[PDB]
RNA sequence: GGGCACCACCAGGAGUGGAGCCUGCGGCUUAAUUUGACUCAACACGGGGAAACUCACCAGGUCCAGACACAAUAAGGAUUGACAGAUUGAGAGCUCUUUCUUGAUUUUGUGGGUGGUGGUGCAUGGCCGUUCUUAGUUGGUGGAGUGAUUUGUCUGCUUAAUUGCGAUAACGAACGAGACCUUAACCUACUAAAUAGGGUUGCUGGCACUUGCCGGUUGACUCUUCUUAGAGGGACUAUCGGUUUCAAGCCGAUGGAAGUUUGAGGCAAUAACAGGUCUGUGAUGCCCUUAGACGUUCUGGGCCGCACGCGCGCUACACUGACGGAGCCAGCGAGUACAACCUUGGCCGAGAGGUCUGGGUAAUCUUGUGAAACUCCGUCGUGCUGGGGAUAGAGCAUUGUAAUUAUUGCUCUUCAACGAGGAAUUCCUAGUAAGCGCAAGUCAUCAGCUUGCGUUGAUUACGUCCCUGCCCUUUGUACACACCGC
């Protein structure tokens, strides 16, 4: 309702939210993926990334 | 922590000091009415005029009026 | 919860359409998908029915979920007007 | 009466291997039965994704890292064939992991 | 006593420590210069290259995002809004000037939640690090003990390995190691291709001018060596020689792409640590806080300050160079349609960078990323010199809302310290070391950082327990919260 609750955050690491956590801590941005590498980490696997070498 | 500054002086939200039955409009003979101030060019009637020292406005458009009246 | 009223009545209307209802977790969004009205301010409605029962809600992934129980369904039904043999999810359209 | 060849390619891009190269044997069998003319299945240089990351969250020891890594495999199969004999083949040989996937426009 | 290891040392290399500068961390400073972590296992770490955001800190302001329960106003308004200038950092209605809107959302209380980069990692989860990638761990019988326990699990010799051979109240087993997996190497043997490369030939450019040489064109036809990447093989220490109770193995020649576990990793036991993280987390106990918040959110700073310590780092102390030309070759990658990605090609500009145009959602276009270090011919010749490039002043650019507390780039100018660095101490055994650049990561903009990549490519061992650490065995023990012990 009030006017003025908004800077201007379309860039940085403000706009970049991960898609779990929400946080701007270690985003892992390359291939459109969105995530605090930790959450990466947990779900790896079943997002087609295992170790290999 | 760190301890918290304290100046005083504080400011809370105005309870607004509401009025009801206002003297706004009047009635002189019974069957016709005769509105007071005037009503909204912009928007339709039933709004009424702020009235100040050379100065209107209207709150259904929050406040866009600038001529006497 | 300041809502202008129309703006909840037409978000009441909308969840009776879908049976359903899905947020995001994203307070500053000008405009909710589907609905014309504040994303934030649905979501406020959402948890107001949580809290009268009605609506089961999840949390998960920037995304707030929402399905309504029987109680739920009646409520919103009243609030309406609609009678019976209407709408949600609760069952099949025809045939798919 | 039409027998108009647009010249369509097949791309079969995947993470399963295996699978995909079932498919492409499967592909290959259909081509036969229907008897066309079409280049082999060319396969394409596997893209790895790779993300390097720090094992920990917090940072703190020593600085251990893991590479979690992706495999892409893409495979093309050129087809010198009509377009109803295409749309025969899309309606069969579908499989589940691989993204069967055509071009259509030479 | 006996092992093992370039996180040990030898034999050597490269160094760091000195110099300047980057960047961490102290100390001081400061409103505040937010916090976590200090032997290896803190200190270019928090993917932590902070211009705001991030952000937690400070000065200031804004906002409720106080779910729900229950009463006081309940329209003679609950509370919602509110241009105008003073107000206000301020086109914050932040309000006090105002007298118009707003209609029961609320709101005033009382139960009750909620949020918190608040606290406590010595309340926890999960993950990670470390003991340890060392070689260790276990139980079933059977034997020794009343028993805790022990033997098996070991004198020796082997091995990277509790790896094996052997000797044997132990026998056969499991875990760990190995096997395994991925990748790095070989395939004129298969399957394949105008998104990979060639051959003949068409047209076509130039040459010598005979037939021949280099080309350019997706004009045709055909191939799969290089390419990719599917399926397979291929190495098993193979053959031979010694050596060793003629065992395990080791040592040398031959062949072989490969003979260091073929190279490199990925995973990686039992038991743990009061190691780290409650500042990745709608992982969370409890405490605190909880509507002028320690919630949120704006605005301006700050993490970057400097008598000074250490820690990663870069740049140099030049002649194995510097500077000019010229030659001119990689591999990992990555890259946009709801955005604004990589961006060739053309013109402008000494540059940076602008512009028009494309091509690319990608073996197709950027890109042969014609990267550097290198190689060639010339200019200075061993002088704090043209080595070295710091601090400096100015302007020109770009990113963004915002560049002063130079963001970064470029242009001219300034030319400081430093003639190979003491005590100390790091890293290393082969395509390694060191040099050299690229590369993505973070990224609007910033590389001295990082994970990778390839290019150039050595010196010296191929041993030992001297040091250091660790491991066992035998010993001794008033210790068991276990030497920071008693
Ligand atoms: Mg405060
Ligand atoms: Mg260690
Ligand atoms: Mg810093
Ligand atoms: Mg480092
Ligand atoms: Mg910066
Ligand atoms: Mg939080
Ligand atoms: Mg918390
Ligand atoms: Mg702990
Ligand atoms: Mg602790
Ligand atoms: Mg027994
Ligand atoms: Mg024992
Ligand atoms: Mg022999
Ligand atoms: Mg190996
Ligand atoms: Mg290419
Ligand atoms: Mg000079
Ligand atoms: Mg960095
Ligand atoms: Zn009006």
């Amino acid at each position: 309702e009030n006017v003025w609750y908004s800077h201007p955050r379309k860039f940085g690491k403000g706009s970049r939210q991960c898609r779990i956590s929400g946080s701007h801590s270690g985003l892992i941005r390359k291939y459109g993926l969105n995530i605090d590498r930790q959450s990466f980490r947990e779900k790896a696997n079943d997002i087609g990334f295992y170790k290999y070498r | 922590k760190k301890v918290y500054t304290t100046p005083k002086k504080i400011r809370h939200k105005h309870k607004k000091v509401k009025l009801a039955v206002l003297n706004y409009y009047k009635v002189d003979d019974e069957g016709k009415v005769a509105k007071l101030r005037k009503e909204c060019p912009n928007c339709g009637p039933g709004i009424f005029l702020a009235n100040h020292g050379d100065r209107f406005y209207c709150g259904k458009c929050h406040s866009t009026f600038a001529t006497q009246k | 919860m300041l809502i202008p009223k129309e703006d909840r009545k037409k978000i009441y209307q909308h969840l009776f359409q879908e049976g359903v209802l899905v947020a995001k977790k994203d307070f500053n969004q000008p405009k909710h998908e589907e609905i014309d009205t504040k994303n934030l301010f649905v979501i406020k409605a959402l948890q107001s029915l949580t809290s009268k029962g009605f609506v089961k809600t999840q949390f998960s992934w920037q995304y707030y979920y929402y399905t309504l129980t029987e109680e739920g369904v009646v409520y919103l039904r009243e609030y309406l007007n609609l009678p019976e043999h209407i709408f949600p999810a609760t069952y099949l359209a025809g045939q798919s | 009466q039409e027998v108009v060849i647009h010249k369509i390619r097949i791309n079969l891009t995947s993470t399963k291997v295996k699978q995909l190269e079932n498919v492409s044997a499967n592909i290959i069998k259909n081509a036969e039965t229907f008897k066309l003319v079409k280049k082999g299945p060319v396969r394409l240089p596997t893209k790895v994704l790779k993300i390097s990351t720090r094992k920990t969250p917090n940072g703190e020891g020593s600085k251990t890292w893991d590479t979690y890594e992706m495999r892409i495999h893409k495979r093309y199969i050129d087809l010198e064939a009509p377009a109803h004999i295409v749309k025969r083949i899309t309606q069969i040989t579908i499989e589940p992991g691989v993204d069967v996937e055509v071009i259509i426009a030479a």
